[PDB]
């Protein structure tokens, strides 16, 4: 997922092409102040996504719920549509 | 955000395309200086009943009133230039180059031969793209100078020898741009520059010096006023001006017996 | 200070350099006098990066910073900025010789 995150990061446009003095000048210095925001943001962005240390820690708060879930007391492997199928065996035949 | 930067970039080259198109120097808007008005009508301290130690403070609020409507009248341009531009963003081109990022596929791995053409690509914009081609001397060539001075005997004086070779080049470097020379590129450079500044300061210091020295001459007592002090005397009639300094110059003004 | 700190010393004697600055062709011969201890420090930090791919990024940074060619010159690059940054302060002057020639 995260490659999927990183391939959109891959497709930025280059910011670093408009760091030259003639668009510095040229530009309203509002424009300027935002222009130089969204290329710091960028690299917020990108630092983080290739932070792949610490996906399996993210791996870990998935974990202890599913895990949970196959403790059932019924089956590991139970679910809605057999338990659903298995009351229709259960109701529709005598008590 | 990726449209956010691409419309910011799209902005920023409108900004720069119809900047070029009107041929305006660079500084010239960025300026507050070149939108204050000096034929403004410049309010008379004389008609506005100001008392001894009110006349400074009366300056102040002239000077920060036409600084700040010069400010302000460069607010009320940029906001018509960002309109400006804003409409010729929407018109745009949109094809910029991308973020040079390892290709990274969706289960494969990372190449070092694609992480290094990668790194190229952030040391190439490094290089400025006009840049002065200042010649360092090889030693292939700065020992094929220094020998032939070893071979008459200069080996001495050996160390000099290479290094006016060096600076004869360095002197007359030439500029480059995109690896080819630009011909007919004169730049003034910083140290030249500073130097007009420097002149310019010393010839302008020298009249106010030459300004004091008619009015010492003539009125020495002038000296008693302290600068910093002198319209903080002032007032709109001359009867209004502060006596801590009149009767100390009528009397200075006197002569020394 | 800071960027003539990485040649001059610590005691850089920023004054001198303030009035006049170094001209392209000092900057060249003060990026000259130190690039043996530049390209043997890269060297030694190459050897002692974390990985291949930080050997060589550290080795492609000093390969353009130590080539005096690469020396960014605002008068070289803007031509019509530099000048213009020169009639900022002959404008200031020129301001202060208009009232001497009025008084």
């Amino acid at each position: 997922l995260s490659n999927e995150r990183y391939q959109l990061l891959s497709q930025w446009p280059d910011f670093t092409t408009m760091y030259g003095k003639d668009f510095y000048y040229r530009a309203h210095p509002e424009d300027l102040k935002k222009f130089y925001d969204a290329a710091d943001e960028y690299y917020k962005l990108y630092e983080t996504v290739t932070e792949f240390d610490s996906l399996s820690a993210l791996a870990s708060q998935v974990v202890p719920n599913y895990a949970a879930r196959r403790r059932s007391t019924v089956h590991p492997a139970i679910g809605s549509t057999v338990a659903d199928g298995a009351f229709t065996n259960f109701l529709l035949s005598k008590q | 955000k990726k449209q956010a930067t691409e419309n910011l970039m799209k902005l920023l080259q409108a900004y720069k395309d119809i900047g070029d198109a009107k041929s305006e120097p660079l500084l010239k808007n960025h300026n507050p200086r070149t939108f204050e008005d000096r034929d403004y009508p410049v309010p008379d301290f004389r008609t506005q009943n100001l008392k001894a130690g009110d006349v400074p403070k009366f300056f102040d609020t002239v000077i920060s009133t036409r600084a700040s409507a010069a400010i302000a009248s460069k607010d009320k341009f940029w906001a018509g230039r960002k309109t400006e531009a804003e409409a010729a963003s929407a018109k745009a081109s949109a094809a910029f180059p991308r973020v040079a990022v390892p290709e990274w596929k969706k289960g494969k791995t990372v190449s070092i031969e694609n992480l290094n053409t990668v790194t190229d690509k952030y040391a190439a914009a490094l290089v400025p793209k006009r840049k002065l081609a200042l010649p360092v001397l090889p030693e292939g060539v700065k020992k094929a100078v220094e020998d032939f001075a070893a071979s008459v005997g200069q080996a001495k004086n050996a160390s000099e020898v290479s290094e006016l070779l060096a600076k004869s080049l360095a002197e007359k470097a030439v500029v480059t741009e995109g690896g080819k020379v630009v011909e007919g590129f004169s730049y003034v450079s910083k140290a030249v520059a500073a130097k007009v500044i420097a002149t310019r300061r010393a010839e302008v210091h020298e009249r106010l010096l030459k300004l004091w020295a008619k009015r010492l001459l003539v009125s020495p007592e002038l000296a008693i006023v302290p600068l910093n002090e002198f319209d903080a005397q002032l007032a709109s009639k001359f009867e209004g001006i502060s006596p801590k300094y009149q009767e100390l110059l009528s009397a200075v003004a006197q002569g020394n017996k | 200070k800071e960027e003539l700190k990485v040649i001059y010393g610590d005691n850089v004697d920023v004054k001198h350099f303030q009035a006049s600055p170094r001209t392209p062709v000092q900057q060249l011969f003060d990026s000259l006098k130190n690039a043996a201890a530049n390209k043997e420090r890269a060297a030694k930090e190459a050897a002692a990066a974390a990985s291949p791919y930080l050997a060589y990024a550290v080795t492609k940074k000093q390969e353009v910073q130590a080539d005096p060619s690469n020396i960014p010159f605002d008068e070289v690059l803007y031509p019509q900025l530099s000048e213009e940054l020169l009639e900022l302060e002959l404008s200031d002057i020129r301001e202060d010789e208009i009232a001497l020639e009025k008084a």
